[PDB]
């Protein structure tokens, strides 16, 4: 079977550099336009770069014109977007797919470009100069109670009762921050794995 | 130039 | 480049339900067009290609069809599963382009919200960023608008498992200093289940 | 399914076509099936006829010239017959089988032969289509490449070899070495290349598709076994002018020419690739196997 698999997805700072390899499987970088599309946090799709190696054809997205660099080692049989000049505009989920150059009848169709039928994992990149931290949480009390994380980074903060955990928004601070409440003693328990921190509040 | 349909 | 411009940008329908979707490209396309459904987070898939070609494994249901350059997807009877979204993409000029994706909701009886307020709590006056809470809960149709009487951002859980409704946490965060000055807060909630808006407010 | 069309400079003769590709199988070739949209009134020739040309270009020397009497009517084909009845009672149609011993479409990189069909009754009166010949990779794997040479007062014990002989385009192929240097002399380099050669039926050359020139270094009076991989692909080989590409139908880009299967004297192309595994010793020496590329089979 064809399959595509993404690494290097890790906290990078702001103008940082990673580099994404997009490892091939049942099938050759050559037979085939592997692209490198990228979708934000929570947002519609985009395409970030494609390569044949076989004909050895770049295209870029206009948002990673120059940024980044799309190679490939056919020995390996493997892709390589190697992301430069990382910002704030880079942060996404990154997924992997090609468009092979079969089912012309004979051989490759050097220009269909066409849908990019299989599609790879996703591997978050992150772009910020965020200092792992620690929540600040805090009690709000009436009938509705809820207990409001503020002030913590990264993701995820795993917030618990003893119902809606409101999606973690991206504070201007770079620093995130959530709420998380209930309509009926209540204790919450907020936990950050990066910064190994636990929190317990009472709220009443 | 050629052209191309549908049958 | 070729915008994709897709419509509409959120509709809401239910099981079996003729849902369409159409998508016009910027400039002229050659059948270069394909179909994609992302649900929450998850690598997008393939639906049609070829602006009207069935992708395989993709159910019948999908179809799409082609007249000039508006290029439509229709699912005859969209089911619970096949509620996620889709975004048209041309394969003829590179860079890739695709449209803004089309959410398909789920419909149910127009509900108001239950709307609670909180005012900062003593921790959080003692750390330093008092955030007062509106708190939105099981409030249809996600279309809805919160005004504040003394920066204030909103979190939305998207739509309620319970039965497809929609929460909304908008918190106002300032200094412990800048918060101190007033003394009523209110959040008023101007919704379309509502046959007057209904304001919460507290006084410091 | 897809149809091809094409209409003539005046606008009237419409050829019409299924595929642009014409799987040489071994033993036979696909034949060129159209129908031919045609007014009487504007026919003043009276006589509309179809040819296929095989035109070795470069010097224009063809190879198989037929006609065919498109009208008046001098059996059809499924696909003809379905052409007709969309058009009606003023098309024609037209078959052409392509005898064994002819080329396949191929071209050398900037030449070469090539299919076209051409519609005329009898410059304003001709439609040219192009097609294409080309041939499948073989359907099974053949004996696997080995070649061991000696160099001698003590051997240089030299193998090379390759998993299998049908490898597809843009793909890699494995270089199996194998080296015990009994001599005095230390082995300065190894290289393994890949070489091409276009014979045009009499000149022939021999371009370099694939190079790998290791320092694997083997002191005297020592063994060595590694295995290399060589990719042999267009991606570097744009100078190279003169490769033998793959046959086409434009200006599109394809692959290597497939290696010319064969059942000698065949006008046009042949074409081979070979793996050469060269020692250089500080006086060098040499051994080769042959490997024949080409195009998958759909399916």
């Amino acid at each position: 079977e064809v399959q595509l698999v993404e690494s290097g997805g890790g906290l990078v700072q702001p103008g940082g550099s990673l580099r994404l390899s997009c490892a091939a499987s049942g099938f050759n970088v050559s037979s085939s336009y592997i692209h490198w599309v990228r979708q934000a946090p929570g947002k519609g799709l985009e395409w970030v770069a494609s390569i044949s190696s076989y004909y050895g054809y770049t295209y870029y997205a206009d948002s990673v014109k120059g940024r980044f660099t799309i190679s490939a080692d056919t020995s390996k049989n493997t892709a390589y977007l190697q992301m430069n000049s990382l910002r704030a505009e880079d942060t996404a989920v990154y997924y992997c797919a090609r468009k092979s150059m079969y089912h012309r009848g004979w051989g490759w169709l050097s220009w269909v470009y066409g849908a990019m039928d299989y599609w790879g994992q996703g591997t978050l990149v992150t772009v910020s100069s965020a200092s792992t931290k620690g929540p600040s949480v805090f009690p709000l009390a009436p009938a509705a109670l809820g207990c409001l994380v503020k002030d913590y980074f990264p993701e995820p903060v795993t917030v618990s009762w003893n119902v809606h955990t409101f999606p973690a928004v991206l504070q201007s601070s770079g620093l995130y921050s959530l709420s998380s409440v209930v309509t009926v003693t209540y204790i919450c328990n907020v936990n950050h794995k990066p910064s190994n921190t636990k929190v317990d509040k009472k709220v009443e | 130039k050629t052209g191309l349909t549908k049958l | 480049d070729i915008q994709m411009t897709q419509s509409p940008s959120s509709l809401s329908a239910s099981v079996g339900d003729r849902v369409t979707i159409t998508c016009r490209a910027s400039q002229s396309v050659s059948s270069a067009v394909a179909w994609y459904q992302q649900k929450p987070g998850k690598a997008p898939k393939l639906l049609i290609y070829s602006a009207s070609s069935l992708y395989s494994g993709v159910p019948s249901r999908f179809s799409g069809s082609r007249s000039g350059t508006d290029f439509t997807l229709t699912i005859s009877s969209l089911q619970p599963e096949d509620f996620a979204t889709y975004y048209c993409q041309q394969s003829y000029y590179y860079p890739i382009t695709f449209g803004q994706g089309t959410k398909v909701e789920i419909k149910r009886t127009v509900a108001a919200p239950s709307v609670f307020i909180f005012p900062p709590s003593d921790s959080q006056l003692k750390s330093g960023t008092a955030s007062v809470v509106c708190l939105l809960n099981n409030f249809y149709p996600r279309e809805a608008k919160v005004q504040w009487k003394v920066n204030s951002q909103e979190s939305v859980t998207e739509q309620d498992s319970k039965d497809s409704t929609y929460s909304l946490s908008s918190t106002l965060t300032l200094s412990k200093a800048d918060y101190e000055k007033h003394k009523v807060y209110a959040c008023e909630v101007t919704h379309q289940g509502l046959s007057s808006p209904v304001t919460k407010s507290f006084n410091r | 399914t897809r149809v091809f069309k094409k209409a003539s400079p005046n606008g009237k003769l419409t050829v019409y076509l299924g595929k642009r590709d014409f799987v040489d199988h071994i033993d036979l070739v696909e034949p060129v099936d159209g129908v031919v949209l045609v007014d009487p009134e504007y026919l003043k020739e009276r006589r509309v006829y179809v040819t296929l040309t095989c035109a070795f270009r470069y010097f224009r020397k063809d190879l198989f010239v037929a006609n065919v009497q498109s009208f008046p009517p001098a059996p059809l084909t499924r696909l003809q017959e379905r052409l007709i009845k969309k058009l009606g009672e003023h098309a024609y149609p037209f078959t052409f089988e392509i005898p064994p011993n002819l080329p396949c479409s191929v071209t050398l990189q900037p030449c070469g032969v090539d299919y076209e069909v051409k519609a005329f009754c009898a410059k304003r009166n001709s439609v040219r289509l192009v097609i294409r010949k080309v041939q499948y990779a073989p359907e099974r794997p053949g004996p696997q490449p080995t070649a061991e040479t000696t160099r001698q007062d003590k051997p240089l014990h030299l193998e090379a070899s390759l998993d299998k002989e049908i490898y597809y385009h843009g793909e890699p192929i494995s270089v199996n070495v194998h080296v015990t240097n009994n001599t005095n002399k230390t082995v300065k380099k190894i290289k393994i290349s890949v070489r091409q050669y276009a014979d045009i039926c009499t000149a022939q050359y021999k371009c370099p598709v694939a190079m790998e020139e290791a320092d694997d270094t083997v002191a005297p009076s020592s063994t060595f076994c590694k295995v290399y991989t060589l990719t042999p692909f267009l991606a570097n080989n744009r100078e190279k002018r003169g490769l033998a590409l793959d046959g086409k139908l434009k200006h599109e880009d394809t692959n290597l020419a497939s290696s010319t299967l064969l059942r000698r004297e065949i006008l046009g192309i042949i074409v081979s690739y070979k793996v050469k595994v060269k020692l250089v010793v500080s006086s060098d020496v040499a051994v080769e196997l042959p490997f024949t590329l080409m195009h998958p089979k759909p399916k």
